[PDB]
This record gives C-alpha cells, sequence and structure tokens, in this order.
RNA sequence: GGCGCGGCGCCCCUGUACGGCGAGGGCGCGUUCGCCCGGGGGGCGCGCCGCAGGCGCG
RNA sequence: CAACGAGGAUCCCACUGUCCCGAGCCGCGCCUCCGCGAGCCUCCAGCCUCGGGAACGGGCGAGGGCCGGCCAGCGGGGCAAG
RNA sequence: ACAGGACUCCGGGGUCAGCAGCCUCUAGCGCGGGAGCGAACGCGGCUCAGGGAAGUCGGCAAGCCGGCUCCGUAACCUCGG
C-alpha cells in the first residue's frame, strides 16, 4: 500500500535551460551553497545530446567545495525552482527570473531544508506541494 | 563493421525526390469520400494566404490542465472571394479507374476565365468558345448532355474559377478547380444540383463551417540551392577539417560501388508540394461587417485589416476563414481547402475572447488608428 | 481586453506581448519590449530617457492625477 | 527642344552592391534611368553632376539627385542644386 | 504582366533636429540645461495619384 | 635545489561557438558574359546482380535495366594519378 | 621571365613615452583587363539566447587580461629575487 512518487500530476513542456555541467544556487537552508548537475530522471537520451532540465525537474545533483563536509561526496535528489532562460507559459506568458535555483529533496516529497528563499516557479509549486506550501512567493 | 552506437537516419525518404514542383499550384489528389444518404454539400475552396495573428480563447476540454482556463493560439487568415461555377464534368469507376464522361460548359463565359485561357489577351486573337457560345444559346444541348451525364456517370464534379479582381494580387486571370458534388440520394439530384449552382457564386461560409476540421494544400517557400547541413539535418563536421565542415563525411562504402540513394547530397531546397491536415476553424465572416473581430469582450470596433495593413500581402476587402496553426507558402499564395479525411477525435470547441488587430509593421500598440490619434493628440 | 502597464515606461500591453521578470526581492517587472527590458537592466534613468511617461511628467507634459 | 526636371533617388540604385563600388554604379544607373526617362540612346553628362554624385566618397553617395535634362541634337544632363526635395516631382517643358 | 520611375497619406524605427529665446559652476567668456518639439530624419510594408507604359523574330 | 625555458606532464579560477546545436551577416573566389587561354592523363571502352575464373569482371555464361546531348555540384567505384 | 633575395645616404606635422599604431604637407603615382548576379561550398572576417570544456589524444583554435596613478602583495630563496 501507499508507496507514491513524487511528481503530482501532468506537466506541460517548457523550455530547458540547465545542461549537465551546469552550477546552481541552493535556495533552501540545508547548508550548501552550489549544487552541481550530474544527470537528469526520465530522461532518454540520443547520441550526443547532453540532458537538459527545467523547473519543476527532479536532478541529481552534488554538493560543491563551498558546502558543508557531511553532505559532500554523494549524489543527492533535487529539484531546480528558478530558471534564466525564458520560457512560453500556455496562456501566452513570457518569464525568466534573475538566478538558476533548486532545493535538495527526495523523491517521496519532503525537503530537507525549512525554508526556501526568493519567489520560486508555479511549476515547482504544482508538482510538489510542500514546496508550494513552505514557499513564501509564488510567480 | 558494425556501426558502434546506434543512431537513426536523417530525414524522411518518403518526400523525395526534393524537386521543385512542376503542378502549377497545390493540386488536390484525393476527395473525401461519399456516403450513400449523406445530405449533399461541396467539400473544397480556394483561397489566398493573406497573414497570422493570435487570439485568446476560453479552453473547455475535459482531463485537461486548461480545463477552466484561458489559452493564446495562433491563427492564419485566409482570403476567399466567392468563386463561380462555370462547368460540370463527370467519371465513372472502370476497369481502369476513374475515367470521364464529357465536360459541359456555361453558356456565358467571364473575363478572369477567358484569360486562364491565353498566355498574353491583349495581344492574342479570341477564338475560345467561339462555336460553343452561338451552339449552346439555346439550353436544349445542355439539357441533353446533362441527360447524358445522368444516364450514366457516377461522380460528379463542378469546375469553378476564382476571381482576382476583388484581391489586392496582381495577376489578372482566374484560378479554375474542381470541387467534387458529394452526397445525396443519387446521382441524378447531384447533377440537378450542379445544374441549380451552373453560372453562379459560390461563397466558403456554404462550404465550411465553424469548428471543424480541413486540410490545406500549397506550395512551400522556396530557398533554392542548398548544402546538406539544411536541406537533410545532418551534424557539421569538427573545426580542424582541412575542406569544410558543412558535409557528409562517407558516403558510402566500398562495396556495393555505387552510390545509394539514400544518402544525403545538396541541391534544391524548398517549393515543395505539401499536405497539413486537421486544421480546426477558428471563423468564417467578411471585412465588409465592420464587427467581423469584436467580442463582447472589448466595446471599440474592430476588423479583420491591422492597423497598417497586412504585411507583404494587401488589402482583404471580402470573405475570410481563419483556421488555427499554420499552413505552408508565403504571403500570397493560393491554397486549396478541403474537408478533414481522417480528423482528430478530442477538439475542444471555438470560444473567442479577444483577436489582435495591432500592427504587424514594426511592434505596434494600439488596436485602433482612432485610440492611437487620441493618444497622440496635439 | 485586461491589459499590463509597463513598469519602465508608462504604456499599455496588449494580450500576448512582452514578457516579465522575476526579481530575487519577490517583485514582478512586466516589459513592453526588449527596448525597455535592455534599458531597465542598463539602469539608464526613466526620467532622462524622454519617450516615457515618468519624463513627460517630470516635464509636465503628462499630469500626476 | 524639351527640357525635363526630375529626381533620382540614389540610396535605392546602389542597394545590394558593396559599397566600396556605391558612385560608379551610381553613374551608371543614372545614365540608364535618364534613357528610360528621355527615350534617347545616347547620355552626355556633365561634370557638375559628376561632382555631386562623387562629393562624399565612393562609399557614402548621396539620397538624391536632381536633374535638369535638355532633348535635343541625344540627351544632355546638368545638375539643378535644390533643396529638400519636399513634394517635387517630373516637370516637362517645350 | 502596358511594367516602372517620382510623389502624397497612413503606419512603423530612432529618440526630441538646426536655429532662436531664456537657466548654468564660475571668471564679455562658458560644458551643460528648459521651451518651440513624442520633434527632425529614415523606410525595401499598406493606400491613392506628374512622367510614362502593349518588342522583333518565328 | 632559488632563478630561468616557443621544453614533457596533472589540477583550479577566470574565459569562451570546443560542444549541446547550430543561425544570421560582410568582402573576395566560385557562377553568367566580352577579351585571352594552358597542364596531368589516355589498350579499347565506360549500367548492374550471381556464377565460373590467376579463388573481389566493363567485356566471358545467365538474368535485370537503358533514346540521344549537356550544366552546377560530388567524392562510391574506375584495385584513378604521381 | 617572378608576392623571393639584394649594402648605404637624407628623414617634416598631429596624437603619443615613442624611428610603435592611426591620420597627414612636400614628392610620386601600377598591380597578366573589364561588366553582371548576389546559389551551394570555400578563404579572410563579425555577432549570437541559456549552459560553460560536457568537446578532443590533448583547452588545438578562440576568447579573457593589458596604458597611467594610487592602494595592497604569500610560500620559498643562492638574501640578489
Ligand atoms: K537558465
Ligand atoms: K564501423
Ligand atoms: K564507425
Ligand atoms: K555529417
Ligand atoms: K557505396
Ligand atoms: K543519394
Ligand atoms: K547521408
Ligand atoms: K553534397
Ligand atoms: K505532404
Ligand atoms: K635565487
Ligand atoms: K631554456
Ligand atoms: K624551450
Ligand atoms: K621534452
Ligand atoms: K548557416
Ligand atoms: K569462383
Ligand atoms: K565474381
Ligand atoms: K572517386
Ligand atoms: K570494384
Ligand atoms: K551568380
Ligand atoms: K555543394
Ligand atoms: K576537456
Ligand atoms: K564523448
Ligand atoms: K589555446
Ligand atoms: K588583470
Ligand atoms: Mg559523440
Ligand atoms: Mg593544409
Ligand atoms: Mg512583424
Ligand atoms: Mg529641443
Ligand atoms: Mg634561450
Ligand atoms: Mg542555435
Ligand atoms: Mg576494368
Ligand atoms: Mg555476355
Ligand atoms: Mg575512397
Ligand atoms: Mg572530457
Amino acid at each position: 500500500k501507499r508507496g507514491r512518487s513524487g511528481g503530482i500530476g501532468n506537466k506541460f513542456r517548457i523550455s530547458c535551460g540547465l545542461p549537465v555541467g551546469a552550477v546552481i544556487n541552493c535556495a533552501d537552508n540545508s547548508g550548501a551553497k552550489s549544487l552541481n548537475m550530474i544527470a537528469v530522471k526520465n530522461w532518454k537520451g540520443h547520441l550526443n545530446r547532453f540532458p537538459k532540465a527545467s523547473v519543476g525537474d527532479m536532478v541529481l545533483i552534488t554538493v560543491g567545495r563551498d558546502g558543508k563536509p557531511e553532505l559532500r561526496r554523494k549524489v543527492t535528489p533535487a529539484v531546480v525552482v528558478r530558471q534564466r532562460k525564458v520560457w512560453r507559459r500556455k496562456d501566452g506568458v513570457w518569464i525568466y527570473f534573475q538566478d538558476n535555483a533548486g532545493v535538495i529533496i527526495n523523491p517521496k516529497g519532503e525537503l530537507k531544508g525549512s525554508s526556501i528563499t526568493g519567489p520560486v516557479a508555479k511549476e515547482a509549486a504544482d508538482r510538489w506541494p510542500k514546496i508550494s506550501t513552505t514557499a513564501e512567493c509564488v510567480h | 563493421s558494425h556501426r558502434k552506437f546506434s543512431c537513426c537516419r536523417k530525414g524522411n525518404l518518403g518526400y523525395l525526390p526534393r524537386k521543385r514542383c512542376t503542378r502549377g499550384r497545390g493540386r488536390c489528389k484525393t476527395f473525401p469520400p461519399d456516403v450513400q444518404g449523406a445530405p449533399i454539400h461541396l467539400t473544397a475552396f480556394l483561397g489566398y494566404k493573406a497573414g497570422c495573428t493570435h487570439v485568446m480563447r476560453f479552453i473547455d476540454h475535459r482531463g485537461s490542465n486548461l480545463h477552466n482556463r484561458q489559452a493564446i493560439d495562433q491563427a492564419t487568415i485566409i482570403d476567399a472571394p466567392p468563386m463561380i461555377c462555370t462547368a460540370i464534368i463527370g467519371y465513372a469507376k472502370t476497369p481502369k479507374g476513374l475515367r470521364a464522361v464529357t465536360t459541359v460548359w456555361a453558356a456565358h463565359i467571364a473575363e478572369p476565365a477567358m484569360r486562364r485561357f491565353y498566355r498574353n489577351y491583349f495581344h492574342a486573337e479570341k477564338t475560345a468558345f467561339s462555336t460553343y457560345m452561338k451552339k449552346a444559346a439555346d439550353g436544349t444541348y445542355i439539357k441533353e448532355q446533362l441527360g447524358r451525364l445522368k444516364q450514366h456517370a457516377d461522380v460528379i464534379r463542378i469546375v469553378a474559377h476564382t476571381q482576382p479582381a476583388l484581391t489586392p494580387l496582381k495577376q489578372k486571370k482566374a484560378d479554375i478547380m474542381e470541387i467534387q458534388v458529394n452526397g445525396g440520394a443519387n446521382v441524378a439530384e447531384k447533377v440537378d444540383y450542379a445544374y441549380a449552382l451552373m453560372e453562379k457564386p459560390i461563397s466558403i461560409k456554404d462550404v465550411f463551417s465553424v469548428g471543424a476540421q480541413i486540410d490545406t494544400i500549397s506550395i512551400t517557400r522556396g530557398r533554392g540551392f542548398e548544402g546538406v547541413v539544411t536541406r537533410w539535418g545532418v551534424t557539421r563536421l569538427p573545426r580542424k577539417t582541412r575542406r569544410g565542415n558543412r558535409k557528409v563525411a562517407c558516403i558510402g562504402a566500398w562495396h556495393p560501388a555505387n552510390v545509394q540513394y539514400t544518402v544525403a547530397r545538396a541541391g534544391q531546397m524548398g517549393y515543395f508540394h505539401r499536405t497539413d491536415t486537421n486544421k480546426q476553424v477558428f471563423m468564417i465572416d467578411t471585412a465588409e461587417n465592420p464587427r467581423c473581430c469584436t467580442t463582447e469582450f472589448d466595446l471599440t470596433d474592430k476588423s479583420i485589416n491591422p492597423v497598417g495593413g497586412f504585411v507583404n500581402y494587401g488589402r482583404v476587402q471580402g470573405d475570410f476563414i481563419m483556421i488555427k496553426g499554420t499552413c505552408p507558402g508565403p504571403k500570397r499564395r493560393p491554397v486549396v481547402m478541403r474537408n478533414a479525411l481522417l480528423p482528430h477525435r478530442n477538439c475542444p470547441p471555438v470560444q473567442l475572447q479577444w483577436i489582435s488587430t495591432a500592427s504587424k509593421f514594426g511592434h505596434g500598440i494600439f488596436e485602433t488608428v482612432e485610440e492611437r490619434r487620441q493618444f497622440y493628440a496635439k | 481586453v485586461t491589459t499590463n502597464q509597463c513598469s519602465y515606461s508608462g504604456r499599455k500591453i496588449l494580450p500576448g506581448y512582452g514578457k516579465r521578470m522575476s526579481r530575487h526581492d519577490k517583485v514582478l517587472l512586466i516589459f513592453l519590449n526588449r527596448k525597455a527590458s535592455v534599458h531597465y537592466l542598463n539602469k539608464w534613468n526613466p526620467r532622462k530617457i524622454r519617450w516615457t511617461l515618468a519624463s513627460r511628467r517630470a516635464r509636465g507634459k503628462e499630469v500626476i492625477v | 527642344g524639351i527640357v525635363y526636371e526630375h529626381t533620382i533617388r540614389l540610396n535605392k540604385a546602389v542597394r545590394g552592391k558593396p559599397s566600396k563600388k556605391a558612385a560608379p554604379i551610381a553613374i551608371r544607373a543614372i545614365r540608364a534611368q535618364v534613357e528610360k526617362l528621355a527615350k534617347v540612346e545616347d547620355v552626355r553628362l556633365d561634370p557638375s553632376v559628376n561632382v555631386f554624385v562623387w562629393s562624399r566618397g565612393i562609399r557614402h553617395v548621396p539620397r538624391r539627385i536632381r536633374l535638369e535634362v535638355r532633348l535635343e541634337g541625344f540627351a544632355y544632363v546638368i545638375n539643378k542644386d535644390v533643396e529638400n526635395f519636399k513634394h517635387l516631382t517630373t516637370e516637362k517643358k517645350g
């Protein structure tokens, strides 16, 4: 019985701005400062193509040298909540942010932090309701 | 040896050869299938691509993430002045396919139709249908040849021409096209219907309906002689390749000792005959109506022609149809529109709340000239 | 139709036009076009950009209701 | 004979050409346009026209020139020094 | 397919023209400023008109 | 072993069309025309599949194709040339 | 026969540290010829959203830095750097 996965519902395709090898800011308060993106979940690839992700996607990261020693040296799940590549919503609105940012989060759906700094996107809030709850602003 | 990594081929070999079109215009290859007992209707019409805009619409899907929300959609405006029905053709289904019986023409023929018979009109001396008009002055002759079609032909089409003196276009001779009469109770009712249409005008609103689906046929934009990277979409080679990186590196093994037809090469790109399918009709209306593009949402009056005009097309002054999405060709090619042979099954209905009429010459921010002048008063 | 007001200039923005930008202090900015967004990012002064509503208000050409 | 008066747009005639050649192509365009204005076979230009066309180098030619064409015998073309070309068009006398 | 050349109006792009008159740190000079002035310039899109426009072969 | 090196190596910051994944633009070639005008190479010729054969044929046995004359490109063959 | 090779005199102005680069007075003015078009491709150049070496044997190529004045400068050392 109940063992459900993380992403709640369907999501439309948006522009993917972050490919493997990118470094993004840590938006929660776990202790990490930068997150290095090494893989994307649900990704079927193609010859020579780099995996890529948008807001709401679950990615795999490693915590960089400016983050806490106990979090480093491991592969960790996260969700991207802020993006600089501009994208189009279905209602015809184009939108982008100033930085790239994500939070550390397991596929069951619980944060490893207690707060989120700055705004997040409707995409992340709608797929992850704990993000939708603990977020302070949603655009 | 085997290719070490798996990767599909580039491009679709069912669109070969990539040669320039030889047909003159888009030509309707197939007509929708006749249903014994269906009410009578026409199936096809011919217009000219006029422009693009976008609309706001309230979505009434079901199970979708847009279920009770508003979406902004792209739409294409096609200009369709009424056509004139001038002849009737009948065919029969024979051990050798479709063979024609005879063609019956109208008693009196118009200038654009006469002009399509000639190369230069002012110079050529005019002896088209010279005996036909005299013979067929009395309508008995047309009655008997109609009698022959009724007696034995299996399909009926009418031969109708467009009318370019009602467009901004530059040509003066018409485009002539057959529209097949489908449906009815029998053949003879179709022949009667064709006789009743003979010599009259036909509007697109009496062929197509709002919310239905159509197929658009035209000839694509031309680009001339192009290399493989753009014509086929193959990968570009590394920077330090000696003589160019815009190529396929290997065009075949040693055996077989010939170049295969499946290898990408350079040549003519664009100007092909294509078919896009399942286009939903946003509206049919007219430009003489000054309320044509005005919704209950906004109080000012708007019509089809944008502030500044349709860029690179001209002014539309008659009937128009408006489909969701896109369609082949540049501005001003003639598009064939037919009913959709295999339509898509779950398309939510049409409910328009706003149509953009602002200027497409540049980035125009005014829905109408009157409010531009009010904004720039004094 | 419901519109927006450009946050750099003072013009109105029609449905399906421009782009938004979300600042990190939880503030949203709605731009009329790329020109306006470039002016804002370069930090040029609205009063000194002469075609804007702010410039016209400070030159007395527009009214402050 | 007859005397024509006509303006030619020169930025429009050097469109699509390398700018290192603008003035020579403007000269050739002026002769062709004068032939198809005055319906002649030979066109004698005036050094006043040559000086005006070249007055800004070989690259950046003036937008508009104003020509006086005296038709005779050929067509003889001289430069007419005007201002701002506002609402001017083809004038014919003789 | 009797084209086009050249204008006029709309609409867009840039960002308020030369000049004139009257604020300017200072010691008749003076960078810059305000007003005339969303002005001046420009157009390869849209609409309507002076000069014009239908050639020898076969 | 400090200093020094167009010497061989590993890593970080910064930087970027190296790349994901390519797109648009300039000049000059190319292309068309007036003028001028060569080299290399050549048993004879120049469409394929199988068989047999000096064991991978353009010609040989058997099948399948195909008026003839040319251009811009192209690198599979001619076990292409040197 | 020819983008190669071939010793030495005299040496204005502006910017500038300057016999550097860029513009110029005096003096001199060939370089196997022109016109049209504005395809692929190449050769010499330019700009590119988001990411930033994931490319490649290998950061090859390209880009970043750079003048002048002030501030502030570690390990190590043959005490000179
Ligand atoms: K991004
Ligand atoms: K292989
Ligand atoms: K291989
Ligand atoms: K390739
Ligand atoms: K081959
Ligand atoms: K091929
Ligand atoms: K290929
Ligand atoms: K090729
Ligand atoms: K097709
Ligand atoms: K030392
Ligand atoms: K050394
Ligand atoms: K060395
Ligand atoms: K070495
Ligand atoms: K390209
Ligand atoms: K054998
Ligand atoms: K064999
Ligand atoms: K070869
Ligand atoms: K072979
Ligand atoms: K050419
Ligand atoms: K090519
Ligand atoms: K690397
Ligand atoms: K690789
Ligand atoms: K390098
Ligand atoms: K530095
Ligand atoms: Mg690879
Ligand atoms: Mg080489
Ligand atoms: Mg536009
Ligand atoms: Mg002023
Ligand atoms: Mg040395
Ligand atoms: Mg790209
Ligand atoms: Mg042989
Ligand atoms: Mg034989
Ligand atoms: Mg080979
Ligand atoms: Mg690597």
